[PDB]
């Protein structure tokens, strides 16, 4: 708070850090302006971390089969590579799906080609051929294979692209190389673009020339919803509700015939602009569907976002539009009423991946809270044109922060309230900071739509009030 | 003292040829040496063994499924005079990562204790073109302390030398591998000697030995012998025996003063 | 719908009829999925021998693996040692997933860098990397040492760390003097506790190898204590505790146990307690070096006989009776210290322990698995109490530990139905529990998804599981346990006996049924 | 019929066909059993509201209390001195069940004596068997000490201890000096805490009433430990480890934690360890006395304020954040010792983990019952943790310890729910668990057939118990346990939470209709 005070704090801070360093971070905090439309003018975003900072982002491997591949639930997913990826990504993440896993889906289980030294000298492509037929043998009602390259993949040059069409064709199915060996890019920003054509040159098209799809007018598809902890599913419901039809969703609870049906649409929804605006853009392209940016978090956007997606239809889902904001407007007051007044001025601080930095915002708002603070592990500047109109003046942002200036801005600033990842979880509750996980929901959810709202509400209320945080200093101390 | 020492140059030198027809020399005067071929087509021990089948570390862990399985008595044999031969193996062409092959071979020997025994020479012989850091195994620290660069008075091979050298630098700065010198193989080219003399200089190094072109070596090699086993008494056999003397004899170990490919070019046309 | 005074999280959100019938509705519509007939017949069929026998025919498929890779161990060893930051040389997601991994097992801060190679340094090497990622984590974080290890892309390419950090230094990136220990720690060799291993002896070597001339064995009257790969703060504790008791003067090596349990009062203490860099340098002067777990301490091993010129016992694991008994006596004869009444007394208690809960232990059939000396005291504990080892796992096990489990097995008639697995993987142990089904399984929390394909058989075909080992993700705290000695002995026998007490419970509470035989006193 | 390489006992046995079938025949033939239908009308009717008001109308009988008698409480107050045979004048039925209902509990040994009274000398009185007794029980048995208290026949019949115990000195069945405290112990005042109280009274006065004239308060620097009524061995120990930690001088009186744990070494030893008799008669010269449960410490309290002279600290039980830190800072005080940076560490480790598991124990719902002390540390605990304690029943709580503990609930907001009932007991508690149904039960083993109950309404009614209290008989060796000070505090938090996470793990075990919440990761 003050303009110049904070752009003090980001000078003493940069202090600490040899020259290159220094000179590089300047350019990735910056004191918000509303005004500003242009954020290349005040920060600059998605460029390689410096080593040896401790950064918080991660790998286009993760981007790939973490975020995009990995929750879909009918295929099976290869993590091709030594055995360290797969197993600190299996179930890490609450794509929330329905399924008889290891018979019809496969989503928290991992599937590894587990490299050995051997494969690395003499190659993997006849390991992943091998590999191949006993998935088939042991896995039969499968709806497809992804190739998951992890670093060593792609330094040898095995040619998963070959293995995947020989055996592709060998077995009548849908095999899916993917390059998003964890070195490419700078983090797991590539991995999306990398998977989001994987999906466009190797599934989209498969139904090109298909017409037993009966469609209808109000078919929608909710693209980068990935369900964590339910997300998707609560949203789905309100889009429904009003009378749409949900096609798909792209990739929480999705399937690969959902995803090959998905050209059939009219409106492609798009919730994570940053992971899928890619397929977004292709999809508009090739096949003339628009696709519109919503937000589903708090009433205000939810609300905002219901009325702009029924606009583009009809006067029936127009009034049905109504008819839904009519039934779930007592149950949001009715949580505003209980909650609001417990959280009413607490501040907040946010560091979260490339959307829900800025996308949460309007629900802390809903319940009177304010974000002092937030920033992205590996968004673009089209993000950050996104963020700046919606934070307000003189609020810091952080761009790929490094561990230790995420704690000495947090010394400064003193927020109530900190939403980060499990890497920052821990460090926070310690300096005895309220602290709530943004990307897991701390095992908690949906946060999306409507009943979303209210276990966000009693999340942020449980964490803020509890008992816990006036008990830290020693009363002898 | 065991002395261990690496064999670079460009591709198509003479380095393996030169390599076992030193060793069989310094066997000759009855020196224990060992031999680690670290090139996956596998070629460096062919001329010393050349009775039986040789087996490849790489091959074998493969067989055996990992190296930890593998024994040393299943990959180190020994050939003419004694010579302890072993290859570190690799992929055949396009495929797989030869260069790991390498660094997985020489961190076997190493674990297995292949260094003990009383050596007075390790040599590992390199593959002409260095594209990785596996390939640079051999010059690590605990590896060889002296590299000997095998060139011609040829443009190529110059280059090659100074283009090594670069290479070099880095392990020489931060260990104790050093450029032990220059060996000529020559191409008959105008006053090689002198030319190749200038390069040492410019560099910083010595030509340890001037060796002659002489097709005994290669029929010695279609008869999977070196010169020394296949006729004793030819004057080509003399050179290696001269060659393996000074090498004994060395001392001389220097860190490499790259030049330009433009000082380069001017040597060439003041020759 | 929400009830603002009964709020629903996703379970049971969901489970309300809207929900439900929206959840119908997508399925029917668009997932194309296969009828529930096919799924059930498909689900019998993989319950079956005919399947076990093709999943036990894989030679290149694995399917939810039980072991890690390398540099998470090496990282482990490394946060042991005082105001040592671990430092990862390679690319930047693998530490992310080593931080977060560990993160949600300790449910405490985990400190590593990475020096972020990127696609242009693994073409051109990354030199540059080590020297602005060495100079940016000193100058940041201000540790006292930099412990490197390396990611696969790293290894595959050969970057030369010793090399590479003595370039650093000679171009003054980081001092001359700064320790800066390394290993290369590839993760397509051995796994996790291999890179423990790696690490450990990387660091030994770095404060020990120039300076063996002035070591004398024995002079400092220490044993030093080396733990070995150890999620469990309970173990170091008590070695610790057990070593004083003695009036053993000890020094333990890698000691992460104060880093991994901070006190939560206000401030983040980024280092805490550890080995000291005196304690590693003044390290060979030790009676003898004693090793927790030599099964993954091969390369170590090898270093403190072949330099130090210690004569390491051939020591199991100190765990349940036997093992915890000779381990002691070991430790008796090395120092010269008489084993105390109060250790013998608390051997006693043991003892009393297993007399007082033998007979519901008596004959009860367990799977397990986890890491191999981990897994092998498991085992003989079990045979002491009269229990069945019958499927035992080792994912990352070699050969010579998998004869040394069966000439365990073979010493005791509880070991008569047992099978010593190694390269195989949870899928394996899945179809194993079906067609040969346990009591129960004792493992780390992804066993919970074979308890519950075990569940959807029947309650009668349930395996319920036992969480004893890492990670253990799903339940709080479990990490400040005991495995070691006669206190991780105790805390393992009451939770077998009361896992088996609390199923019989759960099996006889039906009203005029089963309850009969729910008894108050067991 | 019997498998002989499968035996079963009696579950799964009687699930035999035959064995149904014959037990149908027994049935129908018979018992001249209520139809089923009518057996299910009234269960259902038990469940309710109606039934409830009829419940809590009772004003004669008791059904299922949680309370036991007081010479229970003597005799464990008696067996920790030193060498000490506790004693009861009286029947010797009562004997047999204190020594089983100590023995299952414990599994341990339980030494004790009755001088068995009969029907004569119910007339006669118990003289002649006090005489022969003490006799008898000092040649055979060996005590330094007898200490003796009584049944309830001998409490009606106004046997005079006192006089019968002189009696026997003056005629010779006992030496002059042997040491005999009594204490009057009736089973129909108060309850087991209250024997306690009475019996430490008795031996408090024996040791220390005619020989007040030399002592001078604070003289021995040390502070006197009264622990009160304990069945967890581990709070015996936490307390002396903690004093110790502080390099507190101390005295703990009432001492059985060695001779509740002696080892299984080939040999039974009758008695092991306790309070001495020269800590009893050099107890007045302690600095001050704190009196760990208070609540059932009255008695004593008066004897120590009185004619010890000590300023008894008004303080609570040492359970949980809040009166664990009160405790410390109390025995700072009156010792001058400082709190060590031990203990500092100790405590911010326990906030840790109070940070790491709240949102899963926040707003979650407990009945609970327990003695006196216990309970209100309990509830104090579950309110620092942001839990809700609903039902809180002390069956043998007063008047003033129920308002003192709404007086606790009211300052917290998580208190809004909660009611405190004394005098009822588990049957009541049982209509409650029904009417207004908490998420888990925190009591002891008699809990079991409330769950049971609770099942058998459906599986969504069922509430399960948490095992925390006395006594245990149905698990094995959670008497090692503690629930006093921090290290208590992290131990009950731990189960909390895992109890919450095993039942949410339980409820999302289903295949493709619940476990889309079955995290790996909570
Ligand atoms: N002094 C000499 N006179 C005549 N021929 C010679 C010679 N030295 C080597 N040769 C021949 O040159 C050819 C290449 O020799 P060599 O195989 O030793 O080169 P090299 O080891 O540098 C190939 P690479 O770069 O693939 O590792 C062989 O046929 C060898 O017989
Ligand atoms: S996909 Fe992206 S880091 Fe858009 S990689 Fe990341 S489930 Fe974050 S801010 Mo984890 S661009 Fe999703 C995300 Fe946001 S894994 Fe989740 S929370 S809305
Ligand atoms: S960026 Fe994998 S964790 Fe690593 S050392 Fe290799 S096995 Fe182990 Fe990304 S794709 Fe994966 S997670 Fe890293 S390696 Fe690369
Ligand atoms: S011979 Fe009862 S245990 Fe006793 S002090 Fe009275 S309440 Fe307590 Fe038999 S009938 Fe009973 S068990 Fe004894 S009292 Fe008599
Ligand atoms: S260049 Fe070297 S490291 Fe890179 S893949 Fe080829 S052989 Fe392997
Ligand atoms: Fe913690
Ligand atoms: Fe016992
Ligand atoms: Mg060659």
């Amino acid at each position: 708070m003050s303009r110049e005070e904070v752009e003090s704090l980001i000078q003493e801070v940069l202090e600490v850090y040899p020259e290159k360093a220094r000179k590089d971070r300047n350019k990735h905090l910056a004191v918000n302006d509303p005004a500003v439309t242009q954020s290349k003018k005040c920060i600059i975003s998605n460029k390689k971390s410096q080593p040896g900072l401790m950064t918080i982002r991660g790998c286009a491997y993760a981007g790939s089969k973490g975020v995009v591949w990995g929750p879909i639930k009918d295929m099976i997913h290869i993590s091709h590579g030594p055995v360290g990826c797969g197993q600190y990504s299996r179930a890490g993440r609450r794509n929330y799906y329905i399924g008889t896993t290891g018979v019809n889906a496969f989503v928290t289980m991992n599937f590894t080609s587990d490299f050995q030294e051997k494969d690395i000298v003499f190659g993997g492509d006849k390991k992943l051929a091998k590999l191949i037929d006993e998935v088939e043998t042991l896995f039969p009602l499968n709806k497809g294979i992804s190739v998951q390259s992890e670093c060593p993949i792609g330094l040898i040059g095995d040619d998963i692209e070959s293995v995947s069409k020989v055996k592709g064709a060998e077995l009548s199915k849908t095999i899916v190389p993917v390059r998003c060996e964890g070195f490419r890019g700078v983090s797991q920003s590539l991995g999306h673009h990398i998977a989001n054509d994987a999906v466009r040159d190797w599934v989209l098209g498969k139904r090109d020339e298909d017409t037993t799809f009966a469609s209808t007018p109000y078919d929608v598809a909710i693209i980068g919803d990935y369900n964590i902890g339910g997300d998707a599913w609560s949203s789905r419901i309100l889009l429904e509700e009003m009378g749409l039809r949900c096609v798909a969703q792209w990739s929480g609870d999705g399937s690969i015939s959902e995803i090959e049906l998905t050209p059939k649409v009219k409106l492609n929804l798009v919730h994570c602009y940053r992971s899928m605006n890619y397929i977004s853009r292709h999809m508009e392209e090739k096949y003339g569907i628009p696709w519109m940016e919503y937000n589903f978090f708090g009433p205000t956007k939810t609300i905002e976002s219901l009325r702009a997606i029924a606009a583009k239809f009809d006067e029936s889902i127009q009034k049905k539009c109504e008819e839904v904001i009519a039934k779930y407007k007592p149950e949001w007051e009715a949580v505003v009423a209980k909650y609001r007044p417990r959280l009413e001025g607490k501040r907040v601080m946010l560091y979260i991946g490339g959307l829900r930095p800025r996308h949460v915002i309007g629900a802390y708002e809903d319940l009177g809270m304010e974000v002092v603070g937030t920033g992205y592990e590996f968004a673009h500047n089209d993000d950050y044109d996104r963020t700046m109109k919606e934070m307000g003046d003189s609020t810091l942002l952080y761009d790929d922060v490094t561990g230790y200036e995420f704690e000495e801005f947090v010394k400064r600033i003193k927020p109530d309230l900190i939403g980060s990842g499990i890497k920052e979880k821990f460090i926070f509750q310690k300096m005895g900071i309220p602290f709530r996980q943004m990307h897991s929901w701390d095992y908690s959810g949906p946060y999306h739509g409507f009943d979303g709202f209210a276990i966000f509400a009693r999340d942020m209320d449980m964490t803020l009030n509890n008992p816990c945080w006036k008990k830290l200093q020693a009363p002898w101390e | 003292a065991m002395r261990q020492c690496a064999i670079y140059g460009k591709g198509g030198i003479g380095k393996s040829t030169t390599t076992q027809n030193l060793v069989a020399a310094l066997a000759e005067m009855g020196k224990k040496v060992m031999i680690v071929g670290c090139d996956p087509k596998a070629d460096s021990t062919r001329l010393i063994l050349h009775s039986k089948a040789q087996n490849t570390i790489m091959e074998m862990a493969a067989e055996a499924g990992t190296v930890e399985d593998l024994e040393l008595e299943d990959v180190l044999k020994a050939g003419y005079g004694g010579v302890k031969c072993v290859e570190s193996g690799g992929p055949e062409p396009g495929v797989g990562c030869a260069g790991r092959g390498v660094i997985t071979a020489i961190n076997f020997l190493e674990e297995e204790g292949a260094y003990e025994d009383d050596l007075d020479f390790v040599f590992y012989d390199v593959l002409g073109d260095v594209v990785c850091g596996g390939f640079a195994m051999p010059i690590r620290e605990n590896k060889a302390q002296e590299i000997y660069i095998v060139c011609s008075g040829e443009m190529m091979a110059m280059y090659a030398a100074n283009n090594i050298s670069k290479g070099i630098v880095k392990y020489a700065n931060s260990g104790s591998v050093r450029l032990g010198g220059l060996i000529c193989n020559s191409r008959n080219t105008d006053r090689e000697d002198e030319l190749i003399i200038a390069l040492a200089n410019k560099l910083g190094t010595q030509m340890i030995h001037f060796v002659p072109r002489d097709n005994v070596v290669q029929r010695a090699e279609i008869r999977r012998m070196t010169v020394i086993e296949y006729d004793p008494k030819a004057k080509q056999a003399d050179e290696y025996r001269a060659l393996a003397r000074k090498v004994v004899d060395n001392k001389l170990l220097v860190i490499p003063n790259p030049i330009t490919m433009d000082e380069l070019e001017e040597l060439l046309m003041e020759f | 719908s929400q009830q603002v005074d009964k709020i629903k999280a996703s379970y049971p959100l969901f489970l309300d009829q809207d929900y439900k019938d929206m959840l119908a509705k997508k399925r029917d519509g668009f997932e194309e999925k296969y009828p529930q007939d096919k799924i059930d017949e498909v689900f019998q069929w993989t319950t079956t021998k005919e399947y076990q026998e093709l999943n036990f025919q894989r030679e290149a498929l694995t399917v939810n693996p039980a072991k890690a890779c390398q540099p998470l161990g090496a990282v482990l060893c490394a946060l042991g040692f005082e105001k040592t930051m671990p430092y990862v040389h390679g690319s930047q997601g693998c530490v992310a997933y080593f931080r977060s991994y560990f993160n949600r097992h300790f449910r405490e801060p985990v400190s590593c860098v990475s020096d972020s190679m990127t696609e242009d340094a693994a073409v051109f090497g990354g030199q540059q990397n080590m020297k602005d990622g060495l100079q940016n984590c000193k100058a940041t974080y201000k540790p006292d040492m930099i412990a490197v290890s390396t990611t696969c892309m790293a290894e595959v390419i050969g970057d030369d760390l010793n090399a590479f950090i003595n370039n650093s230094k000679k171009e003054g990136f980081i001092p001359d003097e700064f320790p800066v220990p390394f290993a290369h720690t590839p993760s397509f060799v051995g796994s996790h506790v291999t890179g423990w291993d790696n690490m450990f002896e990387g660091i030994a070597r770095y404060f020990t190898l120039k300076s063996m001339d002035d070591k004398v064995v024995g002079s400092n009257k220490k044993i030093n204590i080396v733990p070995g790969f150890e999620t469990y703060l309970g173990n170091f504790r008590v070695i610790k505790r057990m070593l004083s008791e003695m009036g053993v003067g000890y020094s333990l090596l890698s000691d992460p146990e104060e880093v991994l349990d901070t006190p939560a009062d206000g401030q983040f203490r980024m280092y805490a307690g550890g080995t000291t860099q005196e304690e590693m340098k003044d390290a060979p002067n030790a009676l003898n070096t004693v090793l927790l777990q030599p099964w993954h301490l091969e390369k170590t091993k090898k270093f403190v006989e072949g330099t130090w010129k210690h004569e390491v016992p051939k020591l199991n694991i100190p765990m349940g009776l036997d093992w915890t008994d000779e381990f002691l006596m070991k430790v008796s004869e090395i120092s010269g210290q008489p084993i105390p009444a109060s250790l013998t007394k608390e051997r006693g208690r043991l003892v009393d322990m297993m007399t007082d809960s033998h007979t519901w232990l008596h004959g009860k059939r367990f799977a397990l698995w986890g890491d191999p000396d981990f897994v092998m005291g498991l085992v003989k504990f079990l045979l002491e109490l009269g229990c069945e080892p019958v499927h035992i796992l080792c994912h990352n096990g070699n050969k010579r530990w998998k004869k040394a489990v069966d000439a365990i097995l073979a010493a005791s008639p509880y070991g008569k139905n047992a099978t010593v697995y190694i390269g195989k993987d949870l899928w394996h142990l899945r179809s194993l529990v079906f067609t040969d089904k346990p009591d129960f399984m004792i493992g780390n929390s992804y066993g919970k998804f074979i308890q519950r394909d075990t569940l959807h058989k029947g309650k009668e075909f349930e395996v319920p599981l036992i969480r004893i080992g890492f990670p253990i993700f799903d339940r709080h705290h479990l990490h400040r346990s005991t495995t070691l000695g006669y206190e991780g002995a105790m805390q393992i026998l009451t939770t077998l006996v009361n896992s088996i007490l609390e199923r019989l419970d759960e099996e006889t509470r039906g009203m005029q049924a089963t309850d009969y035989n729910h008894d108050l006193v067991r």
